[PDB]
């Protein structure tokens, strides 16, 4: 990974 | 008056891209999470790889330390959070309860509880002993980019792509304040300040804003870094000088004068975007991690  | 940061160590061992890096409160270790489903631990001083922590089913988006520097909490794409006894390296409890990915996690100061942001747009609260989910807040109309407590642990700020910053009452579950005030950019990070009275917010308009929430208004704003796509951590630097420290999508680490709002120094040598930064509790060290065209955590020391 989501966040990446 | 201005810090000089020197690259000291570059560390790699991470297969897929890195998501977060946070320093342990004892100023010894650095913990890191990555799309490789793993948590790797590095000597903060020596820069040396210490151990792998794994057993998550999917990519870990975030991780944070407990206060007693006993434990790690990791939020993953697998719908779950894990609580790791960092000494052994083994998972204690696994916390289940989300519709979707778990994006962000932080321990409360007192460290008996955990707050978790999720792509199901809930902020949930978790008892570190039992492991059961205490309360669940339908915080936003949108996925949660961050969650944090305040100095005492009474308050939980959270941010979201919907543009909102909601501050919550830890014991009740009630939303107390909301930070809106024109704009309406997506908000990719928040943490309360150490003195707790101001809360910091990252936005996808390439902005960084500080807020006095009691008064419900922005004070100062910092620019020049590129933040459009990624939700990129934002730090307070309390140690030598008093700074704002953030990653950037132009591959630089940005440091602003907290008062004068313009940039004191930027760090290079990162071959990709910077998703996460962290400051040492005691000495002056920035750690930074970058996305898959880099896969390295760089370590930086200064005299101020």
């Amino acid at each position: 990974x989501x966040r990446x | 008056v201005k810090p000089n940061y020197a690259l000291k160590f570059t560390l790699a061992g991470h297969t897929k891209a890195v998501s977060s890096v946070k320093f342990s409160p004892n100023g010894e270790w650095l913990a890191s999470s990555s799309a490789d489903k793993l948590i790797k631990i590095w000597g903060a001083y020596d820069g040396k790889f210490e151990k792998t922590i794994s057993g998550h089913k999917l990519g870990i988006s975030d991780v944070a330390w407990s206060s007693d520097s006993n434990l790690l909490v990791s939020a993953s794409d697998d719908k779950t959070l894990k609580i790791w006894d960092v000494s052994s390296g083994k998972c204690l409890k696994t916390l289940k309860g989300h519709s979707n990915y778990v994006f962000c996690c932080n321990f409360n100061p007192q460290s008996n509880l955990i707050v978790s942001g999720s792509f199901d747009e809930s902020v949930r609260i978790w008892d570190v002993k039992t492991g059961k989910c205490l309360k669940t807040l339908p915080a936003h109309s949108d996925p949660v980019s961050a969650v944090h407590f305040n100095r005492d642990g009474s308050l939980i700020v959270s941010s979201s792509y919907d543009g909102l910053c909601r501050i919550w009452d830890t014991a009740s579950g009630q939303c107390l304040k909301t930070l809106i005030d024109d704009d309406n950019p997506p908000v990719s990070f928040v943490k309360f300040s150490p003195n707790g009275k101001y809360i910091l917010a990252a936005t996808l308009d390439n902005t960084l804003k500080l807020w006095d929430y009691s008064k419900g208004k922005c004070l100062k704003t910092y620019t020049g870094h590129k933040n459009e796509k990624y939700c990129i951590f934002a730090n307070f630097s309390v140690t030598g000088g008093k700074w704002i420290v953030s990653g950037s999508e132009d591959n630089l680490v940005y440091i602003w004068n907290l008062q004068t709002k313009e940039i004191v120094q930027k760090l290079q040598g990162h071959t990709d975007v910077v998703i996460s930064t962290a400051c040492h509790p005691t000495e002056n060290i920035i750690a930074s991690a970058a996305l898959e065209n880099d896969k390295t955590i760089k370590l930086w020391k200064s005299d101020c």
